[PDB]
């Protein structure tokens, strides 16, 4: 019964902010967004997935020395444990060369017997590089 | 049926008008005759066309690390035009990826064919230089 | 009920086609194939899904200047809107190094509302570069 | 109804072997573990799913010369064939640089018709280099 | 219960023949004594084994960045074999991939170990040059 | 209700005790009153809190490609705790993501910052030198 499909907002530079209001994103059946997070409407499992899309272009040498640690995560805070734990996470490191743009994608999705009230929501490692679009920066889980 | 109309979900026959660029199908039209609730896209939506969507979509950001910067901003009917800065000539990497690049100012020789939109300007070097791919090195 | 999973057709070199007729791939309850595109029969949320791995090896230096953009996206045609909207995509970019081969895999799904009778299709760029096999290259959907 | 999520057992360093009995992995309504294998339940419709991320450091020169080979794979053994079948894989090609760490994640998916009584295996070529944690190494499956 | 025939789905005790190698399990058989439905793979298809598969597999393409070249042809019951040219060696990456790589020739050199399938030709250097990992290299 | 207490799924207004670090909860409380069934993380396995959790979580391997070593070894209520060895700095790549360096000595210089634990050692080279980015190198 219940599901999202979320966008990261194109209009936020330097923030990550889901949204469901455009193109194909949605909420059904009791999903919602509070503080930019999802907020699980009932015991169950649940498959929840993500994707970002980061890239970069080095302009000057000093750019070109120390690599770029890229990191995507989606966590869980439920009320059976007063922290934030990752249930999915992405990485990779990149080594820029002077001024040869680099695009790299990632994704994960898994499925976890979730409470009802839980939240899920995403940290990423990178902001100022993401691809902003539909297409390449989304978020969400449906009940299984 | 009428192109400009399309069939209601719930009700075969009952062909609604479809709504226009700038709008979204907000609710289907209650019945033959009757107008359909179009909304006017939020700033950052757009739709530019006939369509019965139940959003609007997403203005494009230009892809800053091709050097692209934004010619005409969007608009609830337009979207987002990206493109280079004058001087600069565009490389399409696919039917929608293009990276912006400064053209050749042919130094040290002579301008064979200007700069355009998508190609290098073509330079002929001066005697006692080698074009090199779009430079002129002394020999 | 209705589900697909398709394969890249490994005896077509120069285009991506899919098929349901060997391996594991199938199709069953009101999916279909047209156009190389999957057609969607009846109203309802889809887990869309594709995969695509491509592989190269630069035999000159001029191959070595350049870099190759790779990209694989899944669009829409619903008779909502005229126009291919991508519904998801990811992207690439390769610096072969000369003698080198290179491997990349690149995967993506998410959850959509669709239409009966929409139209799912896949586009991509870097097709002379995929590793054509049922376990590197497919496409599929299925309703939840 | 039956599900299963699994984790890379992080205690075992040179092997990979999956575990349901810690962090957010478990074990419902007929799916089992027997010699590292998931083992089908009932026939039917299943969504199979796994994540790998590897990481290393060349410390010589020597290990910078030839590069890495790191696959990722999901297998099937059906009684309807006496071989192993690969369902999914992803693969990569990685070139280490003197002293700089890479960083590498491949994600699968998709939907099969299986057989009650199959099983479901991974192989990992490149064990010595995985990330194993719960968000980074893991495996599942879910009936549809 | 006979190994060479297999259980039917829907009825326990009526071990159906199994399909041989080329074919693949259109139908189960009928009812005991009955001929279980095997047809013919497509051309691209095959199967190599006893088998009660609904569908065939793929023959393999094999991996042009790897330099590899196909030996034989795929047929309904044996699967495409790659390998390389004679005078090339092969190096493996993973149980079942495989690089092909040019022989050494032993330039400045006498050849101590011939090519072999899995292993590149030995060199020994004249006097005066250095064996720098498989070729001669002058002081 | 009571800080120190959950809520039990199946029926409100019964607040089960919650349990300790190094234990997870096997099942809930039976009634008011009754203890709720609490049990030791199998070595391996870790809580450092106040929880209602069914499993226990990983203990945490440090990053060897990050050159990080375990400092403390995982305990049923404690999680690994990784760094470097001393004489080396940690670099943050993320808030949980650091890798080890090792501290300059500044050779052809003096120390004029000693090595810290986040930082690397400042040196100020000897007449002669320039200090190029951590280092002294000779004009």
């Amino acid at each position: 019964k219940p599901a999202a499909h979320l966008i990261g907002d194109p209009s936020k530079q330097n923030s990550l902010l889901w949204r469901a209001n455009t193109d194909r994103a949605f909420l059904q059946d009791g999903f919602s967004l509070s503080n930019n997070s999802l907020l699980v409407p009932t015991s169950g499992i649940y498959f929840v997935y993500s994707q970002v899309v980061f890239s970069g272009k080095a302009y000057s040498p000093k750019a070109t020395s120390s690599p770029l640690y890229l990191a995507h995560e989606v966590q869980l805070f439920s009320s059976q444990y007063p922290f934030h734990v990752p249930l999915l996470s992405s990485q990779k490191m990149v080594y820029p060369g002077l001024q040869e743009p680099w695009l790299h994608s990632m994704y994960h999705g898994a499925a976890f017997q979730l409470t009802q009230g839980d939240q899920l929501s995403t940290h990423t490692d990178g902001i100022p590089h993401l691809v902003l679009s539909p297409s390449t920066v989304f978020f969400g889980a449906f009940a299984l | 049926c009428p192109q400009g109309k399309y069939i209601h979900p719930q009700n075969n026959s009952i062909c609604c008008t479809k709504c226009h660029k700038g709008t979204y199908l907000y609710n289907d039209c209650p019945g033959p005759g009757q107008d359909t609730d179009c909304r006017e896209c939020e700033s950052g939506s757009f739709t530019a066309s006939e369509n019965h969507l139940r959003h609007c979509l997403s203005c494009s950001k230009c892809r800053k690390e091709m050097g692209q910067v934004e010619i005409s901003s969007c608009t609830v009917d337009r979207d987002t035009v990206c493109g280079c800065r004058k001087n600069q000539y565009r490389h399409y990497w696919s039917e929608n990826l293009f990276q912006c690049f400064n053209c050749s100012l042919c130094l040290n020789g002579t301008v064979h064919l200007s700069c355009q939109e998508k190609q290098n300007t073509v330079c002929t070097c001066h005697a006692g230089f080698f074009l090199r791919e779009n430079e002129c090195v002394s020999c």
